[PDB]
């Protein structure tokens, strides 16, 4: 049957698919960790800011 | 003839495959591009918002 | 019409790498044509080639095959007379001779 021949055409892109989708997973992971690292900085700015202000009150 | 086609495709069909990989590392590289691009955005906008509060 | 013969089952479609081909031949050459379609380009797997139906003068196949062969199995199908008809599943087109085929027979009646 034909089948044993074009599984093999289907196997390459199913694991090509596989590599694709994982690389945009870990893109969209990457993003959220962006922000949640930003969260934090803008925080121990805003504490830094706050800190030389009550000196310079 | 067949057997050397089927020897052929298994030697060739490796090929798409390191495509593919080569894609998925491309889109790896975009994620870390990407994720300083936003990161660097977010921090300054909200750090000079928060400097002119002050 | 392909309407009559196509079903989804003899294609390979909606990948990124994959393509599938559809190649006519007459009824005497298709002794050839089973083994030198293998020959036309590199990139193809062994027994991609499934028939959709024959009839008095010949045989339509759909061969499948990684995208980077396509081209070059086309030109030397034409190089070695070989009839290229792609008709790539078109659903759409398939449904609307057979909804027109039923319609106008109807209102004619």
């Amino acid at each position: 049957s034909q089948s044993q021949g074009i599984q093999q055409l289907l196997q390459a892109e199913k694991r090509a698919a596989e590599k694709v989708s994982e690389a945009r997973k870990r893109k969209n992971r990457r993003l959220k960790q962006a922000k949640e690292e930003a969260q934090a900085e803008i925080e121990q700015y805003r504490l830094q800011r706050e800190k030389e202000f009550k000196a310079k009150e | 003839s067949d057997a050397d086609v089927q020897k052929q495709i298994k030697h060739m069909m490796a090929f798409i495959e390191q495509e593919a990989n080569e894609k998925a590392e491309e889109i790896d590289a975009k994620a870390e591009e990407e994720f300083n691009i936003e990161k660097g955005r977010l921090v300054q906008t909200q750090r000079l918002k928060i400097m002119e509060y002050y | 019409s392909l309407a009559e013969i196509v079903k989804k089952d003899d294609f390979v479609l909606d990948s990124e790498y994959l393509v599938t081909l559809l190649v006519v031949v007459p009824k005497l050459n298709h002794n050839d044509w089973i083994k030198q379609y293998e020959t036309l380009a590199e990139m193809v797997v062994p027994r991609s080639s499934n028939v959709l139906s024959e009839d008095q003068d010949s045989y339509l196949c759909n061969v499948t095959l990684f995208k980077k062969a396509v081209d070059d199995f086309r030109h030397k199908a034409r190089e070695n007379k070989f009839i290229v008809r792609d008709f790539q599943y078109n659903e759409e087109e398939m449904r609307a001779d057979k909804e027109e085929m039923n319609r106008l027979s109807t209102d004619k009646k």
